[PDB]
């Protein structure tokens, strides 16, 4: 039931 | 990558030589120092991998030595001229000790060996062999510790060579 | 041609004269193998010649092709010469000259070859070493900056007749700039050691044109060899041709120099390196690769200078230009019409392994062996017709008469090629008339 | 601007700033994306470039993307705004951002999510919440005739308005024209009028981390969205076909190329759909089941295509289909799909989510672009290498063998322009004795040998004459799969030589060395398909980074080697290296066939006597 | 005697017969290909070789891909 | 004929790329992982 949303946006993060 | 080092050990022993000069004979100490600084100079000479070892064992301690004439050797050679000018001119005897500190030169020179090893770059490797002159008589309780250092430079696999002039010590045949 | 090839055809009296500088000898010394540094050290005071027989007889009988090479070297470089012993023998015995000035370097003594800078004091405009090596590039850059023929590169003129004298580039029309040739295209891809070696090379053997002393010049670079970086060295007491040639290495960048007027000058890196020729200096750390290689023909330029940028563009296809990087393919095309230019694809190979990227040196190939073998491929491709004009011999009557006439060309070393089976066979036209000449001559022998 | 060299200096308009090491990307302002995978921020920059670029290059360590109103399309239905992605690429980009990049990605995004189409009764309706583009659309003479009307021939009137299903497909080309794509968003949960299916996912399922991202990508907000979907043969793909039926639930239908793929769904669902299999019916010519109480349903494209007249069955089972609202649709082998019969099975069909999975997409006939509104934009296409280096899949170890030609067959060669001149150089005795040579090689490492030969001719007479199995144009079903079975278990039986029925007709059991005698003619995207489609994991070699095989046996100096050339460009855009092998090591000492000179005299009379006809 | 001189060229036999069809099929034209001596080399007249040479080149391109 | 096989082995194995490659290998002279099964044995 993980298929309702994915989103790596935070990994791309200044670091 | 041939790092050859080239360890020169002398026999200081202020009594031979002084007895020697009392002789008069052909030969002094001044030309030994002299015959060992030419042969070092000719060791630098050969190749620029080659490295220059020389720690001169005097009775009192061990010394580390080290106009159309190279800089570097000139530099060299009068460097090694004041340390030897410095050890006579403070070369005291105090003391009834007459055997040369054989031994501990040699185990000063393994350090040093260790110490130039250890700096060696691991792109080239470092061939060592240590070359001592004998002038004096041996010295008879350092036994023990020229075994020691007999064993740790053919565990370390350095060549030692032994000159003669007066004197022979089976010792330094064995080693 | 290393530096030894050089001096073993020099003529007796140059290496004479050459001899007559201690630091000559010292750098003559160090280019001896070890077993003959060994022989040198053995004859340091020997005043007496040497027998031959004697001096074989110490070296094994296993090594003796490596003590021939010794004994040759040290007879052509004329270090030692044989001399009439008394009672038929012929002793060897090393020059006095060149030994006495060997001797003189080690020992000590004599005058020193030139007086230091104390006498001026401290340099008041003093640089550093790292500025030196960047000058030294700069000028190299400028170098090949104006072989490429851009208009960021000016020099003197004499410098492009100089290559033109090196044959590099061709004045093709008068004017215009020289366009260069397949060697100088050849020697653009070499390396910075090889570059500089080659032209000093070419320098030498053209040094009698600018009314240049030989020995001079040669004594110089040897005593400049054994310079130490970061030091400068008085310019007076050297003759005006040297003053021309030091003048000529500072616009090299070989020696850093304030002015013409600047009695100091620092020799560089590259110009310490110089009297190893090719060789010696295996652990020169030059520029980082800036070169990626991929699977697809393609390559990657993290360089902004417009002289990797023509380099690259000499045999490949250029797609981006960014400000920092440049991303090219290599193409079958670009490859083979830089092959046509000259370039061989071994130094294609060779520059590539030169600057790859460290990322690509972690694969166990510096380079992916199948973009290697298509480069090689694509050179291999470019040669497939063999051109070979002669004159053909078909009409043997006879097969001892064939054989007779292939021994007589084999005499004559003219054959090109031959078939026993068939009695033909194949002569260099200008061996044709020698041959057919004898031919006649056989017939009218017969 | 264009510099001399031929690279487009693009100094200028790409102001440079000092993060060099930090920022591993590139834009070029051309549409070009570069990224470094020896960057530490490799893994989140690829991450970002999959949804927003499509991948263009996928080497070892500079890979290009390029983008594409598709992909920014696909991304907004991801839930990817213009901010977020443009503040991350000006945190990644090594340069500053092209304005005119800017401008296209502010031009894409603002037109994106405007015009929506839903299937409900059997009807479609274009829906949106600005009437005034909806108006707009009103004027197009070809949307005018799209739009449905009444019989009469009046036009009908949150407002949206039916429209003929038969003029679907070129609305769509339309709304790229108008600059307006559909939206294609499924109601997943909202839906009721389609009732659920008794269909779940047993516990044997596992979905690898790329296949559960896929998914992810796939299903936007929870909501089941069309779109393709890029997987290398061997991984699962029937899985998360049948991963992605379950998860909607809904009415299921599968298309497949033949009824052996048909075969192999219906056992990938019966091994991990819990769907009872009374439910499941397949729609073949020879095994026929009634459409009626078929939850799930697997087709092919010429049953539903089959224009002529048909059965009567058939026909109920078309009425059926067409009255039956699907909200799921599954179409394999996409590249398929730009024919023009195939083409048609869309607008024979309605269905809601239409979701097409398959290996490659390189169309020799470009027919990809209009593709993109067939189904949708590229949802995800995984890299190949990484796959290799988690070991997914096998580490192919591929080789171009170089076989000089005969000067006879050459000078015949030569002599031939027209198509007959393909047998001279796929009958070349030099290569038919390095292929027994390499046979030998491969059964004394007791290896299971694959040769793909496309003429049949050549096939044949290459089977009989090294005395193995053949398939070919007829190969009668029954003795196909006995071969087959004999080949995947019996030792004596390891070399079969598969026409060209073995690309997508049926499943070919797993093998390690297959070797390549004859091409199409240059599909890049045919051979490379089947060459995925033959090599597979295998445990055992795992370790080692050659454990699959594979040999591309091509005639020197011949046609065939820039049909090779271009074949080969997919595969490198893959990373795939081929090395180039001209002298086989050990043939010298086996004796082969045509050893003396006359046989292969006898094999080129052989072949000459096959003229032009044959 | 009569013994002509032209050039010799090696190739692998595979050119060997490319030529052998220039010739026969008189592609280059004039009947430029006087005699063949040995299975791998043959002998032309110099004054068409370099022409013959662009066809030789122009086949290799055939069998070849532009990128 | 055992002529006619030797004739063909020495055309067939050295017709275009080993006229060079063998000239080259007489006047020269990672890689095993780069190798094949074929080329290593």
């Amino acid at each position: 039931r993980w298929e309702g949303g994915y989103e790596r946006t935070w990994e791309i993060l200044k670091e | 990558d041939e790092l050859n080092l080239l360890v020169i050990v002398v026999d200081a022993n202020p009594i031979w030589w002084g007895k020697q000069a009392l002789k008069e004979s052909q030969f002094t100490l001044s030309k030994c120092i002299d015959a060992v600084m030419v042969l070092g100079n000719s060791h630098l000479f050969m190749n620029r991998s080659n490295k220059l070892a020389v720690i001169a064992s005097h009775i009192q301690e061990s010394r580390f030595l080290y106009d159309g004439k190279y800089e570097l050797l000139t530099s060299a050679n009068e460097v090694i001229v004041e340390e030897i000018k410095d050890l006579m001119t403070k070369s005291d005897i105090k003391g009834q000790h007459t055997e040369t500190l054989l031994a501990g030169s040699l185990a000063k020179a393994l350090c040093y060996i260790h110490r130039m090893n250890k700096e060696v770059k691991d792109n080239q490797e470092m061939k060592s062999r240590i070359l001592v002159i004998k002038a004096a008589e041996d010295s008879a309780l350092q036994y023990m510790n020229f075994m020691n250092v007999i064993f740790a430079a053919q565990k370390q696999n350095i060549l030692i060579d032994a000159c003669v002039l007066d004197s022979d010590s089976g010792l330094l045949q064995q080693a | 041609r290393n530096l030894q090839e050089f001096l073993g055809g020099l003529s007796p009296g140059v290496l004479d004269r050459l001899y007559g500088h201690p630091a000559t000898c010292l750098a003559v010394f160090r280019e001896l193998p070890s077993l003959a540094k060994n022989w040198v050290m053995r004859m340091l005071f020997l005043e007496q010649p040497l027998p031959q027989a004697a001096v074989a007889l110490w070296v094994k009988k296993e090594f003796s092709k490596a003590q021939e090479e010794s004994t040759g070297l040290l007879s052509g470089l004329r270090i030692w010469h044989t001399q009439l012993l008394p009672g038929g023998l012929q002793g060897l015995i090393l020059n006095p000259i060149f030994r006495q000035n060997l001797r003189i370097a080690l020992l000590g003594g004599g005058k020193a070859w030139s007086d230091d800078t104390s006498q001026l004091g401290p340099d008041k405009h003093a640089r550093d070493v790292p500025s030196l090596d960047k000058y030294a590039e700069e000028r190299w850059e400028v170098v090949l900056h104006f072989m490429v023929g851009s208009p960021s590169a000016a020099v003197s003129q004499d410098l492009a007749q100089l290559l033109s004298q090196a044959g590099l580039m061709k004045s093709t029309e008068p004017g215009e700039p020289p366009c260069i040739t397949s060697a100088g295209f050849q020697f653009l891809l070499l390396d910075t050691p090889a570059q500089l070696w080659y032209f000093m090379l070419q320098y030498l053997q053209t040094a009698q044109s600018r009314g240049m002393d030989l020995v001079e010049i040669l004594s110089f670079l040897f005593q400049l060899s054994f310079s130490t970086l970061g030091k400068d060295y008085s310019v007076e007491g050297m003759s005006d041709s040297l003053l021309n040639f030091l003048q000529h290495l500072r616009e090299f960048g070989l020696v850093f120099q304030r002015k013409r007027k600047s009695r100091r000058y620092y020799p560089t890196r590259l110009a310490i390196n110089l009297s190893s020729g090719v060789s010696g200096a295996g652990g020169t750390v030059h520029q980082p690769g800036f070169i990626v290689v991929e699977t697809n023909y393609r390559l990657y330029a993290y360089t902004e200078s417009e002289l990797q940028i023509a380099l690259i563009a000499l045999f490949s296809e250029m797609l981006y230009r960014f400000p920092n990087m440049v991303v090219a393919q290599v193409t079958r095309e670009s490859v083979q019409q830089a092959i046509a230019s000259g370039i061989t694809a071994q130094q294609i190979i060779h520059f590539l392994r030169t600057r790859a990227h460290p990322v690509m040196l972690k694969q166990t190939p510096v380079l992916p062996p199948t973009i290697t073998d298509q480069i090689r491929l694509w050179e291999l491709e470019r040669d497939r017709l063999r051109f070979t004009e002669g004159v053909l011999y078909n009409q043997f009557l006879s097969q001892v008469d064939f054989e007779l006439l292939l021994a007589h060309a084999r005499e004559l070393g003219v054959l090109v090629f031959e078939n026993s089976a068939k009695r033909l066979m194949v002569v260099t036209p200008a061996g044709h008339s020698d041959v057919k000449r004898f031919w006649k001559r056989q017939k009218h022998s017969s | 601007k264009v510099d001399e060299y031929g690279a487009k200096d693009y100094r200028l308009q790409m102001p440079l700033k000092d993060d060099h090491t930090s920022r591993p990307l590139w834009v070029a302002p051309d549409g070009h994306i570069f990224l470094e995978a020896f960057s530490p921020v490799y893994k989140y920059a690829q991450d970002f470039l999959v949804a927003i670029a499509e991948p263009v290059c996928r080497p070892t360590h500079v890979h290009e993307y390029k983008l594409t109103a598709y992909s920014l399309y696909a991304a907004v239905s991801v839930g990817l705004q213009t901010s977020d992605i443009t503040e991350y690429l000006r945190k990644l980009s090594k340069t500053g951002v092209p304005d005119g990049i800017m401008q296209f990605i502010k031009l894409c995004t603002v037109s994106y999510g405007k015009v929506k189409l839903v299937l409900k009764h059997n009807r479609y309706f274009v829906e949106s919440c600005h009437p005034d583009v909806i108006q707009h659309l009103l004027q197009d003479p070809v949307i005018r005739e799209c739009r449905l009307r009444n019989s009469e021939g009046e036009a009908t009137e949150t407002v949206s308005f039916e429209v003929k299903q038969e003029m679907i497909e070129e609305l769509q080309k339309r709304c790229i024209h108008l600059e307006y794509p559909l939206l294609a968003e499924y109601d997943f949960r909202n839906d009721s009028v389609n009732p659920d299916i008794n269909i779940d996912l047993k516990p044997t399922a596992v979905l690898r981390p790329y296949q559960e991202k896929s998914l992810r990508k796939m299903f936007g907000n929870g909501r089941a969205r069309s779109g393709v979907i890029v997987l290398p043969c061997g991984a699962g793909k029937s899985l998360v076909g049948v991963t992605a039926a379950c998860t909607v639930r809904k009415r299921c239908l599968v298309l497949g190329n033949s009824a052996v793929s048909v075969e192999q769904w219906k056992a990938q669902f019966k091994m991990w759909s819990t769907i009872d299999d009374s439910q499941i019916c397949r729609f073949t010519s020879d095994a026929k089941d009634k459409p009626i109480g078929c939850s799930v349903a697997i087709s092919t494209y010429s049953m539903l295509g089959h224009t002529t007249k048909r059965s009567w069955e058939a026909e109920r089972v078309m009425e059926w289909l067409k009255t039956q609202e699907w909200g799921l649709m599954i179409l394999d082998e996409v590249h398929t799909i730009p024919a023009k019969m195939f083409r048609r099975v869309l607008t024979i069909v309605q269905a809601h989510c239409k979701l097409g999975l398959t290996a490659t997409l390189v169309r020799e006939d470009d027919k990809i672009v209009d593709l993109n509104f067939l189904i949708g934009p590229k949802l995800y296409e995984a890299n190949w290498m990484e796959l290799q280096n988690n070991g997914y899949i096998a580490k192919v170890q591929c080789a171009e063998v170089w076989c000089p030609m005969s000067p006879e067959f050459y000078r015949e060669y030569v002599a031939i322009k027209t198509k007959k001149r393909i047998l001279l150089y796929t009958m070349n005795p030099n290569k038919f004795r390095a292929c027994q040579f390499l046979i030998k090689f491969h059964e004394r490492r007791n290896d299971k040998i694959i040769v793909f030969a496309d003429n049949v001719f050549a096939l044949k007479e290459y089977a009989i004459r090294l005395n193995k199995p053949y398939i070919y144009g007829p190969t009668s079903q029954g003795e196909r799969m006995q071969i087959l079975q004999n080949f995947k278990h019996n030792p004596k039986i390891n070399t079969i030589f598969i026409s060209k029925v073995g690309d997508t007709s049926f499943d070919l059991p797993e093998a390690n060395v297959l070797i390549q005698i004859s091409s199409h003619g240059g599909s890049r995207r045919q051979e490379a398909q089947r060459l995925g489609r033959v090599l597979r994991a295998k445990k055992g070699m795992v370790a080692e980074e050659y454990n699959a095989f594979f040999y591309s046996l091509v005639s020197q100096d011949t046609q065939e080697m820039a049909y090779s050339t271009k074949r080969q460009r997919f595969l490198v855009d893959q990373g795939y290296s081929f090395k180039v092998i001209t002298k086989l090591a050990g043939m010298e000492e086996e004796d082969l066939a045509f050893s003396t000179k006359e046989e292969q005299q006898q094999l080129l009379q052989k072949v000459l006597a096959a003229t032009d006809l044959d | 005697v009569n013994v002509l001189k032209g050039v010799l060229i090696e190739c692998d036999p595979a050119m060997k017969q490319f030529l052998l069809y220039l010739d026969e099929s008189n592609a280059l034209g004039k009947k430029f290909i006087i005699q063949d001596i040995d299975d791998t080399h043959v002998f032309v007249i110099a004054e068409l070789v370099n022409v013959l040479q662009e066809r030789v080149g122009e086949l290799m391109d055939q069998n070849a891909f532009s990128l | 004929g055992t002529s006619s096989q030797a004739e063909a082995a020495r055309i067939l194995a050295a017709s275009w790329p080993q006229n060079r490659e063998d000239e080259e290998k007489q006047k020269l002279k990672a890689a095993a992982s780069h190798l094949f099964p074929f080329e290593k044995l």
